[PDB]
């Protein structure tokens, strides 16, 4: 009674990831902040339209066909903050990394 | 100030003062300049006129 | 005009963008350098 | 729920309505008053 | 075949007429013990060597 | 660096600042769905709003393991951008 | 060109003011309401 | 250029509050060069 449940897991973080995603470029498109409350509440409407679903295996179909919409209509530029992976401000400046050494009298006639 | 749990500091005497300064410089120089030569543009009359 | 009218005072755009096939790809098109870095680096510099 | 939601997020944005956050179009133009008011003067003087 | 086959996620016990579901679901949950949990699902094993035509 | 009573008066003030979360029992300590009952929907809400307000950007995989204060808390106090 | 010069350097200075005010922000949908917080380089970016 | 005008300085803030917090002007030798670039936008063009 453990495959089920991991089985069913990994579909709820899945789910969890995509409204994430879904969110986030909800944002994205709404750029003024008072515009993103009425998608916002739309697209959890949405969500939560489709939830209690019994049968795994339309649950993990409802999945795809919601990551395949995702992928089609994500922004094409989404927000990064600058330090994130993929910023404006990425490896800018980073800090040195540890355990480098810098060797003195390396080419020597003799030792 | 502050209003809920945030307080914003007042921006610099100077940079309030040069902002608005040039500013209004810029819109002086428009407001004039419209005055002096506004026929010439518009087609009223010609620069010897 | 156009300027304060689409920025300040709309709330169909970003539908129109998510529901609309030709509307989201417009977009994308003027976005992304009217696509013209992705086509030109892809092919030429690709074949390279 | 999508009302939870946007009750949320709008209870988390209460500190965007600051008053120096507010309204921004009063500072559009910040050179007007004076330029106008020495404008008029200008106008009085030449006569 | 049984070990690997008759798994519980594809296992649907039907009841049709006098007949009370949560009488049913008791004696299930009481008497459908110990059987396969496998990780293979139909579908994969249908994805895995389709039928074309 | 931020400290870390800030940081738990920042993430329990974004958890207060929720319909479905009586404000009354709120702890450092407590579970998002066991304590104060919400379900994973409204956990990534919290997450993202956690994010937007100290400005940072969590990868999914730690958005869906920050589940509950403590683990919110210890995130943002480990994480050097706070 | 000359005038180009003159005001696009203008700008590019202002708004690198901006960004470095800003922990280096550089993306406009997040940089609202800076009208009053940047007195003098919000009239320099409003004369360029 | 009315849009980057709207959204950098005049739309209602959109920010994070961490930014708004630490923002600070162009200090005197980033506005030196602003305030001639100024001068130069406003009055080159009427000179030359």
């Amino acid at each position: 009674t453990a495959a089920y449940l991991a089985r069913r897991a990994a579909q709820k973080e899945r789910v969890r990831i995509l409204y994430r995603r879904a969110l986030k470029d909800t944002l994205n498109w709404a750029v003024h902040r008072h515009l993103f409350y009425n998608d916002a509440e739309n697209l959890r409407d949405r969500f939560e339209e489709n939830k209690h679903v019994e049968d795994p295996d339309t649950i993990d179909r409802l999945i795809a066909d919601a990551e395949a919409s995702y992928n089609k209509w994500r922004h094409p530029d989404p927000y990064i903050v600058p330090w994130a992976p993929g910023g404006s401000k990425f490896t800018r400046n980073p800090a040195p990394p540890q355990g480098i050494e810098i060797v003195y009298d390396y080419g020597r006639e003799d030792n | 100030t502050t209003y809920k749990g945030v307080t914003i500091h007042q921006p610099k005497r100077w940079h309030t003062i040069t902002g608005k300064g040039l500013c209004a410089v810029m819109w002086f120089w428009v407001l004039y300049r419209a005055k002096q030569d506004g026929p010439v543009v518009l087609g009223w009359r010609h620069p010897w006129e | 005009s156009v300027a304060y009218n689409v920025n300040l005072v709309a709330d169909q755009f970003q539908r129109a963008f998510q529901t609309s096939t030709f509307c989201n790809r417009l977009y994308s098109f003027f976005n992304k350098r009217w696509f013209f870095d992705q086509v030109l680096n892809d092919f030429l510099v690709r074949s390279f | 729920s999508g009302k939870h939601t946007a009750e949320f997020f709008r209870r988390r944005d209460a500190w965007r309505k600051h008053p120096m956050l507010t309204n921004q179009f009063r500072h559009a133009t910040p050179g007007l008053g004076i330029a106008l008011v020495a404008f008029g003067f200008y106008l009085v003087g030449e006569q | 075949y049984i070990q690997t086959h008759y798994t519980a996620p594809r296992m649907v016990i039907a009841a049709s007429g006098a007949v009370k579901h949560e009488d049913i679901v008791e004696q299930v949950k009481k008497l459908f013990t110990k059987l396969s949990t496998d990780a293979t699902t139909t579908a994969q094993l249908v994805a895995k060597e389709p039928a074309i035509f | 660096h931020l400290s870390k009573e800030e940081v738990i008066q920042r993430v329990l003030a974004v958890v207060k600042d929720f319909p479905k979360v009586d404000p009354s029992k709120v702890t450092p300590d407590v579970h998002f769905q066991k304590d104060l009952g919400l379900d994973s929907l409204d956990n990534v809400e919290i997450v993202m709003a956690l994010e937007e307000e100290f400005k940072l950007e969590i990868p999914d995989k730690e958005a869906d393991k920050i589940d509950s204060c403590n683990l919110a808390i210890e995130y943002i106090a480990n994480h050097p951008m706070a | 060109l000359m005038n180009h010069a003159f005001f696009k350097a203008l700008l590019f200075l202002s708004a690198g003011s901006v960004i470095h005010a800003m922990s280096d922000e550089q993306d406009m949908r997040k940089m609202g309401g800076l009208a009053s917080s940047f007195p003098f380089t919000y009239a320099m970016m409003l004369m360029g | 250029s009315f849009r980057s005008l709207f959204l950098t300085f005049l739309v209602p803030t959109n920010s994070f509050g961490r930014d708004i917090l630490r923002c600070h002007d162009a200090p005197i030798p980033m506005a030196i060069p602003l305030i001639l670039l100024a001068l130069g936008s406003l009055f080159v063009g009427y000179l030359a």
